[PDB]
């Protein structure tokens, strides 16, 4: 069947951190490069032991 | 959270999935992953062909 | 034969296939986050259907 | 006409520096802005990295409220890192 | 986007993809909604075979 | 540890000149030798590439044996090219 619910994980930074920006940033630039794709399809699917 | 918010720690990277309660004491960055709560049950043998 | 062509599937069954034949013409926005993806992505298949 | 590497750093260190200078004192928010204006002015080899990404972030976290001029002397000698992804 | 940016309007509620470029510029709220670039084309008939 | 532009590029011509510096009179033939090593010794975005590309055209276009130091001293501030490609 389905999902319950829809939601996400994250990284996650103290409030008023230097780091936080630049590391949302970065997520946005992985994100739109492909790089949490292939990371997930190398992780999850790419070595997969199910058919 | 507790590590972030008392400082014993500077970044939290995890599956730590995103929630209001937790949103209001620390940031979170977009989300990297998308997920959702689901069933999981063990998969039935063939059902055969039948008449 | 014929019940096996009308038992025939995936026409078109992702993104790839589309690259790779020119048969089919496809399609964007005249603007809008769906054309600048494909733009300024770098990754082969969307590069070539970009061009 | 021929594109370089050191000139796109120095252009992009210059642009930024130049552009934050007439948002002063609301200075820390307007980073990625101007890095997005001196991205453009100066040219990058990959749009989504920028003519320098390592300035633009050690200027990002860094920089506070009409601390610029320190905050720019101090970050436009860093490493830009890889201008290719 | 560029109403926000220029003060003429305080908030935008739409369907807004969230972009780095526009990450930049503005600043975007958690995701309300998940979406991605998809295909759509012409579903094919079988009705009327005839004999 | 981000490999920046500049950096890159002065050692590129640094190493490239000191390398043949070594052999006299056959300056124009191990050009593509010493840019090999430089390559190798600065490091490369993309290895095919090399560090800086320009300069490597322009030396082996320019360089005429017993010449080295001066086409070395006009080639080194030529544009390097593309990085990645
Ligand atoms: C633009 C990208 C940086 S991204 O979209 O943020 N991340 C990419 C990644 C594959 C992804 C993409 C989309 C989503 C996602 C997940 C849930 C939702 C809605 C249904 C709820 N949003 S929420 O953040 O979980 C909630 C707490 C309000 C909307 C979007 C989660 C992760
Ligand atoms: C419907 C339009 C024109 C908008 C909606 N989201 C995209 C955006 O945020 O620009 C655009 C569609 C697209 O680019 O495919």
């Amino acid at each position: 069947g389905g999902n319950l619910d829809s939601k996400g994980y994250g990284i996650a930074t103290p409030k008023g951190s230097s780091l936080g920006t630049p590391v949302n940033l970065a997520v946005l630039k992985l994100s739109e490069q492909g790089v949490l794709d292939k990371l997930k399809n190398k992780w999850w699917y790419d070595k997969g032991e199910c058919g | 959270v507790g590590e972030l918010v008392y400082g014993k720690a500077d970044i939290a990277i995890a599956p730590l999935t995103i929630t209001l309660v937790r949103e209001e004491v620390i940031d979170f960055s977009k989300p990297f992953m998308s997920l959702g709560i689901s069933i999981m049950i063990k998969k039935p043998q063939k059902s055969k062909p039948g008449v | 034969t014929f019940l096996t062509v009308e038992r025939m599937v995936s026409p078109i069954e992702s993104a790839e296939d589309l690259s790779k034949q020119t048969e089919i013409a496809y399609g964007t926005l005249d603007s809008g986050s769906t054309k600048e993806f494909f733009r300024r992505s770098k990754i082969a298949v969307f590069d070539k259907m970009w061009t | 006409g021929p594109a370089d590497c050191c000139r796109m750093k120095e252009c992009c260190t210059d642009r930024v520096n130049e552009c934050l200078q007439r948002y002063s004192g609301r200075e820390d928010k307007f980073v990625s802005f101007c890095y997005q204006e001196a991205t453009v002015t100066c040219g990058s080899f990959n749009e989504i990295v920028g003519c320098c990404y390592g300035y633009q972030m050690c200027m990002i976290r860094v920089v506070k409220p009409n601390s610029l001029s320190g905050a720019h002397e101090a970050c436009k000698t860093v490493s830009c890192g890889n201008p290719c992804a």
